[PDB]
């Protein structure tokens, strides 16, 4: 396996599986300080779902939730981990997202979703790429088909990558005195970007949906 | 976790739903049933109307 990902992607994994037993732990009807956040990403997950995918939000609420709140945890691991003293002699220690094959997958699991619905709820036989409005359109699918899932990573991918790679680019040279609002402009986009993969997964699924 | 959350919101939003359409409901109660009382009032009040001018 590619090791200098994997092995920090583990620990952020269980980060996230323990944030998965946090929902059972306690329980407040009026959730005070951290849980109303729970909450509040939950209704976040309803205002996205709700507008772009459509009816059948709530089974893809999970599917949606996954990505965006593991980008956030990811952008934890990512910047807001102190780490200027631990030392790996496999590769940097910066993020799960340091590798291609974590946003590939995303991608590929957002293609089969939309695909999934697709052919689900329309038409086994056809979907969106049967050429309908214009029978002359078949470019037009080719396109988006062969475009949607690698650049639908790579909107992501490059600008997280890119900062986790440029953090250490600066210490090398001056110590965290200068980057420190390289880190704030990160933290700041790090999570829109989890919101645009969302939304833009939600887009996906309700093209497929109508 | 979907569940949690979602149940609590649910409960919650439950509850103060029930509350406003049984609030309605006995809204409606309270005028037909005060309609009824004032009417079988004045239907006993014309009986004695109706005794009053039978036996006159």
């Amino acid at each position: 396996i590619h090791g200098q990902v994997l092995i920090t992607s583990w620990v952020v994994i269980a980060i996230l599986l323990g944030s998965a037993a946090i929902a059972v732990r306690s329980p407040q009807t009026i959730p005070t300080g951290g849980q109303n956040f729970f909450e509040y990403v939950l209704e976040f997950i309803r205002d996205v779902s709700k507008t772009q995918i459509g009816e059948e939000y709530r089974p893809w609420v999970p599917f949606i939730g996954t990505m965006f709140l593991f980008i956030f945890v990811s952008n934890w691991s990512g910047a807001l981990l102190p780490w200027k003293i631990i030392q790996l002699p496999h590769g940097e220690l910066a993020a799960p997202t340091n590798d291609i094959n974590t946003t590939v997958a995303l991608a590929l699991l957002t293609s089969v979703a939309y695909f999934y619905a697709g052919l689900t709820k329309k038409g086994l036989g056809y979907f969106g790429k049967y050429i309908q409005p214009t029978p002359i359109l078949l470019p037009i699918n080719i396109l988006e088909d062969f475009t949607k899932p690698l650049s639908l990573s790579f909107r992501l991918f490059g600008n997280i990558l890119a900062d986790e790679l440029v953090v250490v680019v600066l210490v090398s040279l001056v110590p965290l005195v200068v980057p420190i609002p390289v880190m704030f402009l990160g933290l700041f986009t790090s999570g829109i970007q989890a919101l645009i993969f969302a939304t833009l997964a939600a887009a996906y699924i309700g093209e497929s949906l109508e | 976790l979907g569940d949690f959350m979602d149940k609590r919101d649910a409960s919650i939003k439950e509850q103060l739903s029930g509350v406003k359409d049984t609030s309605s409901e006995v809204k409606q109660l309270e005028e037909q049933a005060n309609a009824v009382m004032r009417a079988a009032r004045a239907e006993i009040s014309a009986a004695l109307n109706k005794m009053k001018k039978e036996t006159q």
